[PDB]
């Protein structure tokens, strides 16, 4: 229903707004350094969350803290074999989150990809890049599942050829 | 249940199939697999990246040794699986093809070395239950397998469940103690001496002195040498002695056959054949930074066990894999550890006065015939038991949990 | 046999017509069926030539240029050729990856007066006859309407393409058929109610609503309310 | 592979050792070896009453005494027939070999021992391909048990041999591939004309076969292959007969095996993103 | 304006010279250089290696000639040039959480420490045992200090609360100072009184400073608003709503007008109007001090951020 | 570790320099006497050189190991000269004249241990270096051109010329360059 | 053992009145934000969502500009409501509203929504 | 000083030279085609002492390279750089005669005849680094000595019945003289054996009067300092 290209730019300049962090040795412990929307210690610290929607099933949720935000996101599972191909995808990304420096290791319930960005990462690198990155993820997520749908189709077509043809 | 549960063993080298309760692996083979290849076609635009079905034209085994239009990989090194594509398609022939077993159908169970990261436990548990629909898998200690063959093969007098094994295979040689049938995990030591590194060391030792060697043999030929030659030599600057004075009979002669002319060449073989099998006495021969022998690498593992087991490890010290089975390796073994535990004793006799002389400690280096896949038919053992088949991880308890049911070690 | 002039004489052939000028009637006495027939052969199995797996996508951009500057249903000596062959496997496959993407191979030069989207008015012309239709395999017809509906909702308004993709639907429901199977129905339906009511003035949107409400009144099952 | 090869690769592989070391004419050495196979069929090697100098082979099939109703016995009687012999106990089929009397070369011996599964099923499909050229469709279905949870139906219509696997779909994972795959096969026809025609049900059985109350589930599907006479003939049998038996695993082999080529492509497409990712530093 | 970047990674803190001959600042980890305008260019000339973390907080007393550093480490040292080498000194700070903030007194004889703790040390120099003692503001303090100010009186004590709240506080110790003088903020003034607390709610406080004339305070605030509060007036407040990102530090630049800077690292400066207190947005990234002139009448100004380096202007 | 270590450092040995000065037996001249008993530190370094050179790692245990680890450096380059020699007549005189070279003294710039030598403090030392240290290669080659060349053919024996390519923990007496 | 036990812890008569931007300027008069109920706050969200969707697109950009800055910046909060769950297509117009009032209010109006500690 | 580094830690990769696993022939070729181009793009002062730079060792990483390395595709690339580097510095060249490339690529030359392009450029390097005629180490006669000398007066008088471009008989004569220039005397020379040991000596004794009547040679192409 909602186009793209208003719903894109919601989300950008929110996430704009929430990428404003700073570094913070916690209270609670003598001189830990934690992200706060983590480990939720303490709750003062903690920013209003709130989620940008297209429609009932995309949405993103921006939820931020003095020292880090999370950001996760849902995308349009429009057919029963794309729920496969979606999820799977994924992991094998989420399998590499240790070069996704931003990339949880998992997601959130409810959630398909979700990403941790600290204090250290808005400082090492450049901000508007990781936004932008975050911007490309939804740009073409679901361009990357639709040609696997194509390239199933094809391999099942080879295969009931390489079977049927030597009778 | 009524089929037999699958023992799929895979090491750097060479991998080992069967179903369980045989007495004998049923496939030994090497661990590559033979890529198809392109004239540049793969590119910076896309790198062994493939389409429709074109994926499935690869062999495995021996089947892949010798085809001349396929690239050959080795996807395991160090025994870590390092491109999981690779061993995914590796594992599929491997049960579709040469076990001919449905994973559907038949319990696994698969090896662990024991170096491996929980990572690699994740991604193997999640190829089988995710990919195959194995009904249930179990993760065995390669080590305590070895142990159990030996175990059963030995007179029932002396099948004692304690001893320290060391299963140099390729890849990497463990040193691990086992007492009374529990792993002391705090104990165990890795040495990075392998066959494959002997072979290394014996490939550069000859291209630098024995040129004329084709490139595409110079791996078969060093390996041949090491195999039919090689020995672990008595002293090894008396030896070199030994070779100048009496180089008329102390060097051999190796003749190959040229793989694409098929004419024949020969090489000398000399300083290759104690060279090699003294790497694990040298280790900073082939690795700039381990120096240990290992004949004191293994005194240190009993003298970190528990005091009342230290005596018994040293009365049954058994040893395993492939490269263990050069020529006095058992010998020069017992040799160094005998000549350092009684000179230890000589320094508690003076610091009593002589006044109490201890019960020395015997050593013994146990080798038996099982060497080349101990850990196999110790997998068989196991996996026939009833017991087996509730220690394995049944398939809904990787519903219930994600794969993390494998996370565990018992390191 | 000389595959590096085959691929330059495909891809400079494509360059030439890249533009879309109508060749006077003539050419066609070469450039017609029996030559479109010949690029499709070399699509569907090629030469052993081809280790490079080249000429495939070479063919098939000009196979699209060649259209580009064809009229109508059944002068289109292209489309016949479609409907002439005896199975269009590979070819199918190849140029939905195209409209996926969205891009237009053709246009390898910038010029300004820039034509048709070539890939689209492809389509266009192929859902022209119920014979050529039915060249698409099944699973296929599928991903080529979950395709077209992607896009069709992704545009903003005022956009050039937002009135290629509702003729290309209104083809795909006159001589296919969709309301055998309704595939995405439910939601297209959604979206005609809104770009139907959308209030804009541009002409491009004026174009936009006029084939909408054509849409809905050629077949009322569309526009009507979701069910 | 994209076909399943029918020999079991074990038994060639034991049998041609066997052979080979006996016929250089080394002393024999003991063998004791039992390895399973597609459909639960368990085989055993072993040596009878300890004579290193015998070898047996037998099989096990779970569905033996029902396939056997259809003349199995004298289908073996024929392929092996001296090489036969009483029944391993526990199992349904035996065949001896002497290490004395091997032949001056082997390789079709040991090649018909390596397909002592597809010989059983050959004698169901045998009898119902030769019933179509008596015309006769008057003969109840055949049905194989090939499985706990699958079985095989076979009716020989007046023009058609009709086969029709009823298989269970471990997963949600697989029922939804399984349903592209055999949609393609409903199309091969399309793509090479002379294949025999197949048709799929998502869950339901199809209604010729609703009399013998066939079981129903969200994981079940029935295939039907309809087997023309040119397949079916006197000389196509045994091409067809190698495929068909086959088929189960075929295709569960390939839904499997589509899963590994989905994890290449989703590594390849993951890498492309972190390289996105990577102009943030 | 001019720019130079000493390194890569966030400069957290700067101090001066008393002569702006000389900087301090802390290379993201446990040190602090200080660098020499030899030319154009810097060049580093001392290296205080001491502390076992991060540092977070530097003041570099004008007349004393003594630096104050302290961080996650939680010890602070003051720095004596005991010769050719900086020489620290322990400070029995009782804090058990991460020190944030330190500043010097006008007076140069007291500083204090903020922290994660919810408190403020104030510190003074016990002259028998060689070492700075500590007492506690901690009453109505409830989350941890972000930015110190000291009032022109040495007494009062500005601070930044991470709880939506600006408050000052007497720090009058009276071993080291005759009971201060009177001041409108409020002649009761013992040890610790709370002086002053914002209306506001909401938005954690990043800064804060005194106008040269201590009757403004104006501070600097996460929900994109900078205040000004005015003790000529009855304490009232006037806050700007503003459509900028937020901003991390702030200073005064004259008596009626202020500069402030932020995530969207450009610096900003507004004007307050004594009549209606409205102030007004004039416009143009972690810390701001003046360098020449002070709060009376500044005439440059220096800023360091985590992007990099130090900026100075006009 | 157990690398094989100089072992003549009986203390009664006079120990001048930065390095055991030791009697090296030879009918050449020099500072250091004559050696009676059929081993000596040249043939020491002789003896132990296939198997000293493949251990990566090497102490100085006592001072006379810093006489054999360049003992060893000058053997090497020996190796990397016979190895062109067209006979064993050639092996000999062509070695001479690699004696008498100006070798960089341990004390000299160039020297590649420089870290490990201390500098020759005076001409009384500096010069005997100079007189000793020619005295070591000159009788060093002497010895190796007897077994360098075996007798069949005087080609450079393939067996010492494999050893051309390995250099004791990778240091050379070419020193930064020759 | 030990360790496992954790220790430490009216407008519907200016919308048919139809100068509708006048209903707007009303529906502003109902915060729930100091309150602490949380019934009511499930109310004033729907007493404004019924108005924000009846505009036409000829207006939306003069019902934020005739806002003062309190009411762009308590727009927003209602903005950030709808999307919590939206309407079959409500989300077309939210996006609408968002772009104008995004337009006038800057990213500052973000962040004291963010920060908010108390809201409608 | 990257490009140095990158190929000499691939040498000793002792387990992927081996046991190969990734692409790595598609990145190491990039490595050597800017190699061969900076060989001569840059000032000669420059490369010259990126040579020499640690007695050598970049030269003596890609010298034991080039016998590491099995693949045809890449060898010319490492001739290629190896002709470059011979231009740079006799000193170079003092390097490469005692080391282990020429021998390398007496046993190539024998074996992999088929590869008649890597051959013509196999003859030409063996054919510079020898130019200079400094002695040789004595166990190189066991390829370089009579057997291949012999090899190579066939292909003078045959050619090769693959040879599109008959060059190899022209290049063999460069190389024969090329090793024979070290040659002490004329009793021992392993050449001069060669020549006595057939009647297979008829276009190349005719061949050398067309160089005696040019009156000038073709070694010392370099022209280095003791010519
Ligand atoms: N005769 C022999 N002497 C010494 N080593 C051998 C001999 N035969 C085989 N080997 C070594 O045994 C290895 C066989 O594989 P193995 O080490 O048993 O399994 P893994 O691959 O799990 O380590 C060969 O790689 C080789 O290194
Ligand atoms: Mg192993």
């Amino acid at each position: 229903t909602a186009t793209l290209r208003p719903y894109l730019s919601a989300v950008r300049a929110t996430l704009q707004a929430a990428l404003c962090l700073e570094n913070f040795s916690s209270q609670v412990v003598e001189r830990h350094n934690k992200p706060e929307v983590e480990v939720r210690s303490s709750k003062e610290l903690l920013l209003q969350p709130v989620t940008i929607s297209r429609n009932e099933k995309e949405k993103v949720l921006i939820e931020g803290s003095i020292n880090s935000v999370r950001v996760s996101i849902a995308v349009k599972q429009a057919d029963e074999i794309e729920k496969i191909l979606c999820h799977k995808f994924m992991r094998f990304m989420m399998m590499r989150a240790e070069n996704f420096f931003i990339l949880r290791r998992k997601p959130v319930e409810g959630y398909d990809i979700s990403f941790l960005i600290t204090n250290f990462h808005t400082e090492q690198m450049y901000k508007h890049k990781l936004v932008d990155f975050v911007i490309h993820f939804m740009e073409e997520i679901d361009k990357e599942i639709s040609e696997m749908k194509l390239s199933v189709n094809a391999r099942a077509r080879i295969v009931a050829e390489e079977f049927l043809k030597n009778f | 249940g009524r089929l037999p549960a699958c023992v799929v063993d895979c090491g750097t080298g060479y991998t080992k199939l069967g179903y369980a309760g045989n007495t004998e692996p049923q496939f030994i083979i090497p661990s590559c697999i033979a890529i198809k290849e392109s004239a540049k076609v793969g590119d910076q635009a896309q790198r062994r990246v493939m389409k429709g079905v074109d994926d499935l034209d690869f062999f495995i085994g021996d089947e892949a040794i010798e085809k001349p239009t396929y690239a050959t990989k080795w996807p395991i090194r160090h025994g870590i699986v390092e491109d999981w594509d690779l061993m995914e398609r590796f594992m599929e022939q491997v049960i579709f093809k040469y076990l001919r077993a449905e994973p559907e159908d038949h319990y696994f169970l698969l090896t662990e070395p024991p170096l491996n990261t929980p990572e690699n436990r994740e991604y193997t548990a999640e190829i089988m239950f995710e990919s195959f629909n194995v009904p249930g898998l179990y993760i065995a200690v390669q080590a305590v397998l070895a142990l159990a063959a030996s175990w059963t093969s030995r007179q029932v007098g002396e099948r004692t469940l304690t001893g320290t094994v060391i299963d140099s295979g390729d890849g990497v040689t463990h040193v691990i103690p086992v007492a009374e049938g529990y792993v002391i995990g705090s104990c165990i030591k890795h040495i990075p001496i392998a066959g494959r590194d002997i072979t290394y060391f014996i490939q550069q030792l000859l291209r630098d002195r024995e040129v004329g060697i084709p490139p595409e043999q110079s791996l078969e030929t060093a390996k041949a040498v090491k195999e039919r030659y090689s020995y672990v030599c008595p002293d090894l600057v008396k030896e070199f002695n030994k070779y100048d004075t009496d180089g008329s009979k102390w060097i051999k002669q190796y003749t190959g056959i040229n793989a694409i002319s098929k004419k024949e060449f020969s090489i000398d073989v000399g300083y290759e054949r104690f060279l090699g099998p003294e790497i694990f006495f040298h280790p900073e021969f082939a690795n700039p930074d381990f120096t240990q022998p290992i004949s004191e690498v293994v005194d240190e593992v009993i003298q970190n066990c528990p005091i009342d087991v230290r005596r018994p490890l040293y009365k049954n010290i058994v040893l395993s894999g492939g490269s263990t089975m050069f020529r006095d390796f058992g010998r020069r073994l017992q040799r160094d550890l005998k000549r350092t535990v009684d000179a230890r004793l000589k320094l508690s006799e003076e610091l009593s006065g002589g006044r109490l002389k201890p019960k020395p400690i015997d050593v013994q280096v146990i080798t038996h015939h099982m060497q080349r896949y101990a850990v196999w038919f110790g997998g068989s053992m196991l996996a026939s038991t009833p017991e087996f088949y509730q220690v394995c991880h049944t398939k809904k308890d990787y519903e219930e949990i994600g794969p993390s049911i494998c996370r565990h070690n018992p390191v | 046999q000389d595959h590096q002039k085959l691929c330059y004489s495909a891809l400079i052939l494509a360059m030439v017509f890249s533009m879309g000028e109508a060749v006077p009637y003539a050419h066609y006495e070469h450039l017609g069926t029996p030559f479109a027939q010949f690029l499709l052969n070399i699509v569907e199995d090629g030469l052993p030539l081809d280790t490079t797996e080249q000429l495939p996508d070479l063919c098939v951009n000009l196979l699209l240029a060649l259209n580009l500057h064809l009229p109508a249903a059944d002068q289109n000596v292209i489309m016949a050729a479609l409907s002439k062959h005896a199975n269009v496997k590979i070819f199918s496959e190849k140029l939905l990856l195209l409209l996926n993407r969205g891009d237009d191979p053709v246009r390898i030069f910038k010029h300004e007066p820039q034509p048709p989207h070539s890939v689209l008015k492809f389509l266009q012309d192929v859902f022209g006859s119920p014979a050529t239709a039915a060249i698409f395999y099944h699973t296929d017809m599928m991903a080529l309407i979950d395709i077209t509906v992607r896009h069709i909702a992704d545009l903003s308004p005022g956009d050039k393409l937002r009135m290629e993709y509702l003729s290309l639907m209104h083809a795909i429901v006159r001589t296919t058929p969709y309301l055998q199977h309704r595939h995405r129905l439910p939601d297209l339906q959604a979206i005609l109610r809104r770009i139907l009511n959308e209030e804009e003035t541009s002409p491009q949107c004026q174009m936009d609503r006029m084939i909408v409400r054509e849409m809905c009144k050629e077949f009322l099952v569309l526009g009507e309310a979701p069910s | 592979m994209i076909l399943l090869e029918v020999n079991n690769r074990i038994i060639e592989e034991t049998l041609a050792l066997k052979f080979e070391n006996a016929a250089a004419g080394n002393k024999p050495e003991a063998v004791e070896v039992t390895f399973a196979d597609f459909d639960g069929v368990l085989y055993h090697i072993s040596n009878p009453n300890g004579d290193k100098t015998k070898v047996m082979v037998s099989i096990s099939l779970k569905f033996y005494k029902e396939l056997q109703a259809h003349g199995a016995d004298e289908l073996l009687k024929r392929v092996y027939g001296s090489y036969l012999v009483n029944p391993e106990s526990g199992y349904n089929v035996s065949l001896l070999y002497d290490l004395e009397n091997l032949p001056a070369s082997k390789d079709s011996i040991v090649h018909q021992a390596g397909m002592l599964k597809r010989n059983c099923f050959a004698s169901v499909f045998e009898k119902y391909f030769q019933f179509q050229e008596e015309g006769k469709e008057g003969e109840n279905r055949a049905v194989i048990h090939y499985r706990d949870d699958e079985t095989m139906y076979v009716e020989s219509k007046k023009d058609r041999v009709t086969v029709v696997f009823s298989t269970v779909f471990k997963d949600d994972d697989d029922v939804v591939i399984g349903k592209v795959f055999m949609q393609e096969f409903k199309e091969g026809r399309r793509a090479s004309h002379t294949a025999p025609q197949v048709l799929f049900s998502h869950r339901e059985p199809p209604l010729e076969l609703k009399d013998t109350d066939a079981a129903v589930g969200d994981n079940i599907g029935y295939i039907t292959f309809v087997l023309f006479p040119r397949h079916t003939n006197a000389s196509a049998r045994d091409n067809t007969i190698n495929l068909i038996h086959t088929f189960r695993d075929y295709l569960h082999y390939h839904i499997k095996c589509s899963k590994a080529y989905i994890h290449t492509r989703m590594r390849a497409k993951t890498s492309d993103f972190l390289k996105v990712l990577n102009r943030a530093r | 304006m001019a720019y130079h970047s000493f390194l890569v990674e966030p400069i957290s803190c700067h101090a001066w010279n008393k002569d702006r001959t000389q900087i301090a600042i802390c290379p993201n980890n446990h040190e602090v250089h200080i660098y020499e305008k030899s030319g154009n260019k810097w060049v580093q000339v001392h290296e205080l290696k001491e502390h076992n973390g991060q540092v977070t907080g530097i003041d570099w007393a004008p007349d004393s000639n003594r630096i104050v550093t302290c961080g996650t480490d939680r010890n602070a040292y003051v720095w004596t040039l005991k010769g050719r080498t900086w020489k620290p000194t322990l400070v029995i700070l009782r804090i058990n959480r991460a020190a944030r903030c330190v500043r010097w007194a006008p007076n140069e004889k007291k500083f204090a420490v903020g922290s994660g703790s919810r408190v403020i040390s104030i510190c003074y120099f016990e002259q028998e045992n060689d070492w700075w003692v500590c007492k506690h503001i901690k009453k109505p303090i409830r989350s941890t200090v972000l930015s110190l100010d000291w009032h022109p009186n040495s007494v009062l004590l500005a601070a930044g609360s991470c709880d939506f709240k600006c408050r000052i506080f007497s720090a009058y110790i009276k071993e080291v100072e005759e009971r201060p003088a009177p001041t409108p903020w409020g002649s009761k003034m013992p040890f610790g009184e709370l002086m002053f607390e914002s209306s506001s709610s909401c938005g954690w406080v990043h800064g804060v400073c005194f106008s040269a004339n201590g009757s403004r305070v104006a501070w600097v605030s996460h929900d994109s608003t900078v205040c000004l509060a005015d003790a000529d007036k009855k304490m009232a407040v006037a806050t700007l709503a503003s459509e900028t990102l937020p901003l991390l530090a702030v200073t005064f630049i004259t008596e009626s007008s202020l500069v402030a800077a932020g995530h969207d690292c450009f610096p900003v400066l507004f004007t307050y109007d004594s009549a209606a207190g409205k102030l007004s947005f004039g416009g143009r990234v972690s810390q701001i001090s003046v360098l020449s002139g002070g709060k009376a009448k500044c005439s440059q100004f220096c800023t360091t951020g985590m992007d990099g380096g130090m900026s100075i202007w006009d | 570790m157990p690398a094989y270590h100089s072992s003549l450092m009986d203390p009664d040995t006079k120990l001048i320099g930065n390095m055991a000065l030791l009697p090296i037996r030879s009918q050449f001249k020099g500072p250091a006497p004559r050696e009676t008993k059929d081993t000596d530190i040249v043939d020491e370094a002789i003896y132990y050189f296939k198997a000293n050179v493949f251990f990566k790692n090497y102490e100085i245990k006592n001072e006379a190991d810093r006489t054999l680890i360049y003992i060893t450096l000058y053997i090497s380059e020996c190796l990397k000269k016979l190895q062109k020699c067209n006979s064993k007549s050639q092996g000999e005189k062509e070695m001479y004249t690699l004696g008498i070279t100006n070798f960089p003294i341990p004390g000299e710039p160039g020297f590649p241990l420089n870290a490990i030598y201390a500098k020759p403090a005076n001409k009384q030392e500096d010069e005997v270096m100079r007189a000793y240290l020619q005295q070591l290669r000159q009788e060093t080659g002497l010895r190796l051109c007897e077994k360098v060349f075996d007798p069949q053919n005087d080609k450079p024996s393939k067996w010492w010329t494999c050893f051309v390519k390995r250099q004791f923990m990778n240091k050379s007496l070419s020193g930064p360059g020759q | 053992r030990f360790r496992k036990v954790d220790v430490g812890e009216e407008v519907d008569s200016c919308l048919r009145q139809g100068n509708m931007t006048a209903a707007l300027q009303a529906a502003l008069k109902n915060p729930p934000i100091n309150t602490k109920s949380q019934a009511v706050k499930d109310r004033a969200g729907s007493i404004v969502l019924k108005v924000l969707i009846s505009f036409k697109a000829n207006d939306i950009e003069k019902a934020v500009q005739s806002l003062d800055k309190n009411g762009v910046d308590l727009l927003m909060k209602y903005i950030y409501k709808g999307f919590e769950s939206p309407s079959d297509n409500s989300s077309a117009v939210l996006l609408q509203w968002h772009e104008k009032a995004l337009a006038a209010g800057g990213v500052g109006s973000i962040v004291r929504v963010l920060t908010a500690r108390k809201t409608v | 000083e990257v490009i140095f580094a990158d190929l000499a830690r691939r040498k000793d990769d002792a387990q992927q030279r081996s046991w190969a696993l990734y692409e790595d022939e598609g990145v190491i070729r990039c490595y050597l085609e800017e190699l061969l181009h900076i060989l001569t793009d840059a000032d000669p002062e420059v490369c010259k002492k990126m040579c020499k730079r640690n007695e050598f060792e970049s030269v003596l990483a890609l010298v034991a390279y080039y016998q590491m390395e099995h693949r045809a595709s890449l060898r010319l690339l490492l001739l290629k750089c190896f002709g470059a580097m011979c231009s740079l510095d006799a000193a170079i060249i003092s390097t490469l005669v005692s080391s282990v490339l020429p021998v390398e690529l007496a046993r190539d030359m024998q074996t992999d005849t088929q590869d008649h392009q890597k051959l013509c450029y196999s003859a030409l390097i063996l054919a510079m680094v020898f130019s200079m005629g400094e002695a040789v180490p004595y166990a190189h006669y066991e390829h370089l000595g009579t057997p291949f000398a012999q090899f190579l007066l066939n292909i003078v008088e045959d050619g090769l019945p693959l040879d599109t471009t008959e060059q190899l008989p022209d290049l063999c004569v460069n190389l024969l003289l090329a090793l024979n220039l070290h040659l002490p005397a004329a009793d021992q020379n392993v050449i001069m054996a060669a020549l006595s040991k057939h009647a297979n000596v008829k276009i190349f004794s005719e061949k050398l009067l067309l160089l005696l009547n040019r009156g000038d040679d073709p070694v010392r192409i370099f022209k280095h300092e003791p010519q």
